[PDB]
């Protein structure tokens, strides 16, 4: 595979080098010059650049680009959402063409941000490839179905044992089993680092097998490591306060840290879920509080 | 699937746990059944720092949603059944804070001293503890809590009242020697004591003051303070006599209303706060707690519940 370390890159979270990479490659075939572009700028959508998919693709580009592109339109409008999904209810239910490994990924994709999760499972049943089995897994995970987790796993773990995506997909099937389990995680994340390079992905996923186990203070140099390069990645804000917390730190650094996430990212759902815990605590108090 | 957070629930009876796991109102309910805890509003900052550490974060894909992790203390053995979160908040952290409470004591910040007791005080039914021992020491640490919270409030509104009349005067000569009885370190119980013993030598209840003059002696206070006790003590042994009667009996056990700071004594009627043992009369009852501030003083309570060790089977 030419497109190796492009993809390779993308999955392991340095989108930047893949981005980088991806403009070094040469196209060498009309098929895998499409598949270049998508992950050109599925990289720009992990960095959150919507601007530059929407520009760039433009509508006589390849199905597969208009696929990545409707997924941006997703992320970039929040009011285009309803009526993305029922066009994409349309055109998944009006048309068969399941061999669109790309449109399945992100119409499956935006299924799951629906919190449809059927659909994006449904979606997700019907595409072979390797990622598809990955991303199946996920969404399992969240699911909380560990077991089925395992058998697609498993699944993709015969076709090939060494992908970092099959190696990912155990490292997450790996974190939610729990026990000796965290250990395998950790070291699989760990390996990848190593290798690849230390990401923002992968240094949090190190520091959450560190979390998971007792050692809060092994989590202190990855997320530390974290922070300095990004500040308001959210990942890593959320570990620090809870990071913070178990290290004995003053309130005010978990305070600060959340302070400092709403700053990143108002919208990131961490922040609106603590919002939600303080209305209806509020609305508790009531409950219990006395009348007058 | 069943979630980690619902699997807590299921799992464990403490409020910290229920808390971490984002179920306010089953923790709620937990505290106001075991504990007294009408009043959720104090504990509004500590849900949400408790419930902020709950849960750690990781993405499995890129442009994807992330995945929570949840801690679990027992981790090694819990399965997927039995996981049970992640401590966070120990007994010896309280602990700890409780000498800031001590400082700011001695330097007559009472007003916030009284805050950071509360705070620990509400704090303690947070805790998971391991131990039946250690279960005590909460106890303790909450009992402690208390009396330094009623004492210095009581305090506190002393130095309000009017000096002017003698009866007025009486009310705070009473007041001081309430503060007596509190049981707080000898740094302190001679600070009080100090202070009780310079009113009665003024109101002249010179028997009354030689008593208070021996307790502090007995503390061991400072050089220069014990040589000044001796000083008022002597004066008082000329004229051994009390020239009012006051209201206060120090022989005769007391326990002092909360609110009304007046002595209840021994087997006289009492509502107590079921949290913190802080004691009112029967008037009060069904009132909020002024020392806890959360908690119903009528209510009766399973009491609380720190460690799993208290249920049994």
């Amino acid at each position: 595979d030419e497109l190796f370390d492009v993809k390779n890159a993308f999955y392991i979270g340095s989108y930047q080098q893949c981005i980088n990479e991806a403009q070094r490659v040469k196209l060498s075939s009309p098929e895998r010059e499409v598949e270049r572009d998508v992950f050109l700028y599925r990289a720009y959508l992990a960095q959150r650049k919507y601007g530059v998919v929407l520009d760039e693709i433009k509508p006589s580009s390849a199905p597969e680009l208009q696929a990545v592109r409707m997924f941006a339109e997703y992320l970039a409008s929040e009011n285009q959402r309803d009526s993305i999904v029922l066009e994409l209810d349309r055109e998944m239910s009006r048309s068969v063409d399941v061999t669109n490994t790309t449109f399945l990924l992100m119409a499956a994709s935006i299924y799951f941000h629906d919190q449809n999760p059927d659909a994006a499972l449904r979606t997700l049943h019907q595409g072979d490839g390797l990622e598809c089995m990955a991303m199946t897994i996920q969404i399992l995970l969240k699911l909380d179905r560990l077991d089925l987790a395992r058998k697609e796993l498993k699944k993709m773990q015969d076709q090939d044992e060494d992908a970092t995506l099959t190696q990912l997909a155990t490292a997450w099937v790996n974190l939610a089993v729990g026990g000796e389990k965290l250990q395998e995680a950790y070291y699989i994340f760990q390996e990848l680092a190593d290798k690849c390079s230390p990401t923002l992905l992968l240094l949090n996923g190190q520091a959450a097998c560190h979390s998971a186990q007792g050692r809060w203070e092994t989590a202190e140099g990855v997320l530390q490591e974290a922070l300095d390069k990004d500040s308001g990645h959210p990942e890593t804000l959320i570990n620090l306060i809870v990071l913070s917390q178990h290290l004995g730190k003053p309130p005010e650094v978990t305070n600060r840290y959340l302070s400092q996430l709403k700053d990143a990212h108002r919208a990131h759902p961490f922040i609106k879920e603590y919002q939600a815990k303080e209305n209806d605590f509020d609305r508790l108090a009531m409950q219990y509080a006395p009348s007058a | 699937g069943t979630s980690p957070t619902q699997i807590w629930c299921n799992n464990s009876q403490l409020p910290v746990d229920h808390i971490l796991a984002g179920s306010f109102e089953t923790a709620m309910r937990l505290l106001h059944d075991q504990v007294g805890v009408i009043q959720f509003g104090p504990y509004k900052q500590l849900f949400l720092q408790t419930y902020a550490r709950g849960r750690t974060t990781y993405q499995a894909l890129p442009c994807l949603p992330s995945m929570y992790s949840y801690p679990n203390r027992n981790w090694k053995d819990a399965g997927l059944k039995n996981g049970v979160p992640a401590v966070g908040l120990k007994l010896n952290d309280l602990i700890q804070r409780l000498q800031l409470c001590y400082q700011l004591t001695t330097v007559g910040k009472f007003e916030e001293a009284v805050e950071k007791f509360r705070s620990i005080l509400l704090s303690v039914p947070l805790l998971v503890v391991d131990n039946k021992q250690e279960i005590a020491e909460a106890q303790q640490l909450i009992t402690i809590c208390r009396e330094y919270i009623v004492g210095l409030c009581m305090e506190i509104e002393r130095k309000k009242l009017p000096k002017e009349t003698l009866d007025q005067q009486k009310r705070i000569c009473e007041m001081a020697a309430y503060f007596t009885h509190s049981n707080l370190q000898p740094v302190h119980m001679i600070l009080v004591l100090r202070t009780a013993l310079n009113l009665f030598f003024k109101l002249k209840n010179f028997k009354t003051a030689a008593t208070f003059a021996r307790r502090l002696l007995e503390l061991g206070p400072k050089p220069e303070v014990a040589q000044q006790t001796r000083k008022i003590l002597s004066a008082c042994e000329k004229n051994p006599t009390d020239a009012c009667q006051l209201n206060y009996d120090m022989h005769n056990p007391f326990d002092i209303c909360a609110a009304s700071y007046r002595p209840i004594y021994r087997g006289k009627p009492v509502e107590k706060c079921p949290l913190s043992g802080a004691c009112y009369s029967p008037e009060f009852k069904g009132q909020i707690c002024r020392v806890t501030t959360v908690t119903e003083i009528g209510k009766d309570v399973i009491g609380l519940r720190i460690s799993p060790l208290q249920f049994r089977l």
